RNA sequence: AUGGUGAA
RNA sequence: GUUCUUUGUAAAGUGCCUUCGAAGAGUCGAGUUGUUUAUGCAGCUCUAAGUGGGUGGUUCCAUCUAAAGCUAA
RNA sequence: GUUUGACCUCAAAUCAGGUAGGAGUACCCGCUGAACUCAAUAAGCGGAGGAAAAGAAACCAACCGGGAUUGCCUUAGUAACGCGAGUGAAGCGGCAAAAGCUCAAAUUUGAAAUCUGGUACCUCGGUGCCCGAGUUGUAAUUUGGAGAGGG
């Protein structure tokens, strides 16, 4: 066992990007040898060191000018880190219950400084798929209308998903770095569970989609 | 002690001056690698399936810029500090006040460098512009090589 | 030992320039090294190794099927909008709850009940619940 | 071109901008170790004018060496060998003191790719020149052998 | 201490704008007194009338720092969108078409959708009052219940249809509504902020564009871009 | 003399 | 010999007309001190020229272009 | 705008791609170098190859010119020296073999056109892509036999 600065240490790697790191992962007590030791094999590590080379290789471009060197310089999924965790689809169905959560909360959550835009309309949009995709097979058997929100659990093959709707009332704003983390752990984990879920049901996807409906209501009544 | 034929720089054009400098030759960038690159490649491709005006760019290259000066076609010269090997330099400006040519000096080669994408430049020199390349070289003179004519003398 | 320079020499200015070289037809032809290369890659798209700019563009483009349980917090329990009479406690006890030290506080919120459906409130406190449990999501020992 | 001005320059030696600059290099070459490597040549006239260019595979270097042996090929076997891997083709002075004399010496890679890979400088990788200022083949070694041009027992079988 | 090419760039800014305001003026006061004899056009038009229609605007930085005109700056203090990001709808009225002209440089006008509508509404809203300086959210109807709802406006989906039909609470809503404070696009600096700031503004230039014409068309762009 | 060997 | 390629306003040579048109510096040299088979080298103060300079013998003539480098027999 | 990045320099790597030690030593190349003028001999030191080294004249020549370097005969036991013991060559002449040449040196400026490394294909390497070296100079064009621009 080694301390949590001693692995730091060891991989050399900010505690910013340790914690992305561990998200993904998942090492907990101080803290077993063996668990760093795999962690320092994950491919992970070389494209985060990837990306501090271009982030350092673009500061140097627009400190020195000629910003089309910059714009030229513009040219990944945790998908090994899906298997890792979930084994089977089952095991990733039965921790939706609780990492869908953030998503869905983040469904709603205004744009600001701390969330870009695009996160927030990739949350929205993975809503237009789940609850569409729940509208077809029915799975829907709870709508506890609670405090919090409306508790709905759809039998996802039978580990009935406690995830919750919060209410469309403006979400008013803790750290949302780790829960930007989260939220792309998650959303990665979606696009493959809504592909699986999307082939199952039999539909071809992805399907055709309604803008004129969405810009009247924007939500469930488009996306077939 | 230096000699008064050092210490001629280090006493360089003013921060307005320099600026303006600047910003002038960033309108003349020479073309990089990739933007040449794939201008070669349109160029290629258009042939391929189915004649322009003379380019302009600064002069940089220490060999060519002395050898456009002499022959009277540098019609600016800019000459960094910080050079280490300072008798590549020393030369220069005598050269060009013999020749009649307007010339400036800067602080930092590496941001000499930076409007002609090299890493380092030492010096640099134009040949073409559009108006107010007349205008940057009578501010140079006035603030530099009359000004300050009195270099020769000092220790 | 401090005396100043002679600009014996640079008084006068030369007129000619110091050699008459011819001047060669390249700085009046149109960079024949650069159609030189123009043509090299001409040839290579000939040949087939060398993908057109806009095929670059035009080509700019799948389904995949210390590990304890995370232990999921319990489901709701009479947080209804329309609970109970009863389960609407005296505001005494919410005063309480609300004044419970953080972390050590059981119970994750507070009891209220309405009638119409356009007057229940919108929660405020879900992002603090979700930062909670993210702690646990990770952090936990298992 | 700047080296037909620079080698007008240098060789005015004793003129006061060249002697300044020789007391200023004089403290920065002291206080730097007795054999360091050289990013630039101080003199680049007379290494490129000596064929050392500036592509990969070439390096300069620096050594310090008492005065009161000729001085340049000493000078060129010690930066040999601490440059057990380097051929030291040719070597130029650069600065003098009282006590030391200070000659800059020019390094060629011969197990870098570049410099095999061109027929300008692939002659040097051969075996043959293998530590050639220990035998004394540069130039300074050739003038101290004296292999001027000019004045400057067998039996058979009958 | 401020730099001398300020202080003339400004002047310069400020004396363009005047002189386009005034023009811009002159010419609109001939045409409503209908003489339209000697004045470069007299009708209105719009490309991509003064008919009623429901409009989003928000305000725009830029241009260049101009101290603050008169006409222009009462006019944004009438709609209280002096903060940058700021927007609010205004009726499309003849009356209210020439502050468009007005205020064109500094703002940028569309036609909003039903779904972009109730979306602002239900993601951000202030209602600062009862000391009141409390900028409380649109959490609950209980206070649209009770200070709103006079004229029938009980819930947050009466705001939503009055604004988007016109209602009579219209202007009590708006104004009540404490228009939204919209957040910035790059809302960041530093590395990566920096390019992408860069990038994002070469689209400004070929959107926010101000042809300076005292006949210009209104200028219009689609509000689905935020 | 050259180059090594050892000892109180 | 056999072949698949031969290419792009690509490269070279030669005679005619015309205009331009470089040369290895603490180096040659010089004095001294040590070595050398009265050549050369080395330490050191000085250290320069480009219709210039190095070697020679007759009234100043013959040859060459040094202080960088590769090269089987 | 007290924040920043460049350039220059100084360090580190169980990082990737590379190399020197040692041995043999007849021959070869330099340093040092002892005694019966002995001897620029022997020993010692350092470095290499199958040969090493030298090699295409700031050479010899006083001719009706020869014309890279090295070996043999001859020059010659002559010139020359110490005239004394001993040392001691070289041009020319004949023989075996012959080969040329490359950079500094003058603007590629209408395009650093140059090259190392990493990656995907067919592999004593070639192609696309990325980085880096490069302007304080990487390719072609010129090395005194001159050479360059043009018609």
């Amino acid at each position: 066992f080694i301390t949590r600065s001693q692995a730091v240490r060891k991989l050399q790697v900010s505690l910013a990007d340790f914690r992305r790191l561990c998200i993904f992962k998942g090492i907990y007590p101080f803290y077993y040898a063996k668990d760093i030791q795999y962690l320092m094999h994950e491919p992970v590590l070389a494209k985060f060191r990837e990306h501090k080379t271009f982030a350092r290789k673009l500061t140097r471009a627009l400190g020195r000018g000629e910003v089309s060197s910059a714009k030229r310089l513009e040219e990944y999924t945790l998908d090994h880190i899906i298997k890792e965790r979930y084994p089977s689809f089952p095991d990733a169905i039965r921790d939706i219950d609780d990492a869908l959560n953030m998503l869905f909360l983040f469904s709603n959550l205004p744009s600001t400084n701390q969330v870009s835009s695009k996160i927030i309309n990739d949350a929205q949009k993975i809503c237009n798929q789940w609850l569409a995709y729940v509208a077809k097979e029915r799975l829907v058997r709870k709508v506890f209308v609670s405090i919090k929100g409306v508790y709905y659990q759809a039998n996802i093959k039978g580990e009935e998903v406690r995830w919750l709707v919060p209410f469309k009332f403006p979400e008013n704003i803790v750290d949302f770095r780790i829960m930007l983390t989260f939220l792309e752990f998650y959303s990665t984990l979606l696009h493959f569970v809504l592909y699986k879920l999307y082939t199952d049901s039999g539909l071809i996807y992805p399907p055709k989609l309604d803008l004129k409906k969405d810009k009247i209501i924007s939500g469930l009544s488009s996306y077939i | 002690k230096v000699p008064p034929t050092i210490a001629q720089f280090q006493y360089t054009l003013d921060r307005n001056t320099a600026a303006e400098t600047f910003k002038l030759f960033n309108k003349y960038r020479p073309e990089t690698a990739a933007e040449k690159k794939e201008r070669l490649t349109k160029e290629a491709a258009a042939v391929a399936e189915g004649a322009s005006p003379k380019p302009y760019a600064v002069k940089y290259g220490l060999n060519h810029v002395v050898a456009l000066i002499e022959n009277k076609k540098a019609k600016l010269v800019l000459i960094a500090n910080d050079v280490d090997p300072i008798e590549l330099v020393v030369f220069l400006p005598a050269l060009c006040k013999k020749m009649g040519v307007p010339y400036a000096i800067v602080k930092g080669k590496a941001r000499l460098g930076t409007l002609v994408n090299q890493k380092t430049s030492a010096v640099a020199a134009l040949t073409e512009v559009e108006a107010a390349l007349a205008k940057l070289v009578s501010t140079i003179d006035a603030n530099f090589a009359d000004k300050y004519d009195e270099v020769k003398k000092h220790w | 030992p401090y005396e100043p320079l002679i600009d014996w020499f640079t008084r006068h200015e030369e007129v000619m320039p110091l050699t008459a070289v011819p001047e060669p037809k390249r700085r009046f032809v149109p960079s024949k090294n650069e159609a030189k290369r123009v043509m090299k890659i001409v040839r290579a798209i000939r040949e087939g190794r060398i993908i057109p700019p806009k095929k670059l563009k035009e080509m700019k483009e799948y389904d995949l099927w210390h590990l304890r349980a995370p232990k999921l917090p319990p489901p709701t329990n009479e947080e209804s909008y329309n609970p109970p009479e009863e389960y609407l406690l005296s505001p005494e006890e919410k005063e309480a709850w609300e004044n419970t030290e953080y972390s050590e506080r059981e119970r994750n919120f507070i009891p209220q009940k309405y009638s119409a459906l356009r007057k229940v409130p919108g929660y405020g406190e879900s992002i603090r619940e979700r930062f909670e449990r993210s702690l646990d999501l990770y952090l936990a020992p298992r | 071109g700047a080296y037909k001005y620079l080698e007008e320059l240098q060789r005015k030696k004793q003129s006061d901008v060249l002697r300044f600059l020789q007391r200023v290099r004089v403290w920065e070459y002291r206080q730097k170790n007795v054999i360091h490597r050289a990013a630039r040549p101080t003199r680049p006239d007379k290494a490129r004018r000596l064929g050392y260019k500036a592509k990969q595979g070439f390096v300069i270097y620096r050594v310090r060496v008492r005065r009161g042996r000729s001085l340049r090929a000493t000078a060129e076997e010690r930066v040999g060998r601490r440059a057990a891997n380097l051929r030291v083709l040719n070597s130029y002075w650069v600065n003098q003191d009282s006590t030391y004399k200070y000659f800059e010496v020019i390094l060629v890679d011969p197990q870098h790719k570049a410099i095999r890979r061109d027929a300008r400088y692939n002659w040097i990788c051969d075996p043959v020149h293998k530590h050639r200022e220990a035998r004394g083949l540069t130039a300074t070694g050739k003038k101290s052998r004296g292999i001027n041009k000019g004045h400057k027992l067998s039996l058979w079988r009958y | 201490f401020v730099r001398a090419e300020s202080i003339v760039a400004k002047t310069l800014a400020t004396s363009r704008e005047k002189e386009r305001i005034k023009r811009v003026s002159i010419l609109e006061d001939k045409k409503a007194k209908n003489e339209t004899q000697h004045i470069a056009s007299g009708k209105d038009f719009i490309l991509k009338d003064g008919k009623p229609a429901l409009l989003f605007i928000v305000r725009v930085r830029g241009p260049l720092a101009v101290n603050i005109p008169n006409k222009a700056f009462k006019i944004l203090s009438l709609l209280r969108l002096v903060e940058t990001n700021t927007g609010v709808f205004v009726k499309l009225t003849k009356n209210v078409y020439p502050l468009l002209k007005v205020i064109a440089p500094y703002v940028v006008i569309g036609k909003p959708s039903l779904s972009s509508i109730r979306s602002l509404i239900q993601k951000r809203g202030r209602i600062i009052y009862k000391a009141e300086p409390h900028e409380i959210v649109l959490n609950d109807n209980n206070i649209v219940e009770e200070q709103l709802g006079d004229h029938g406006i009980i819930c947050v989906e009466d705001i939503i249809h009055e604004i988007a039909t016109m209602g009579e609470s219209f202007s009590v809503c708006n104004f009540f509504l404490q228009p939204f404070k919209l957040n910035r696009e790059v809302s960041g600096f530093g590395s990566l902020n920096r390019l992408r700031k860069i990038k994002q503004r070469e689209a400004e230039s070929r959107t926010r564009q101000f042809s300076n014409a005292a006949t210009a068309p209104v200028i219009e762009v689609d509000i689905d871009s935020l």
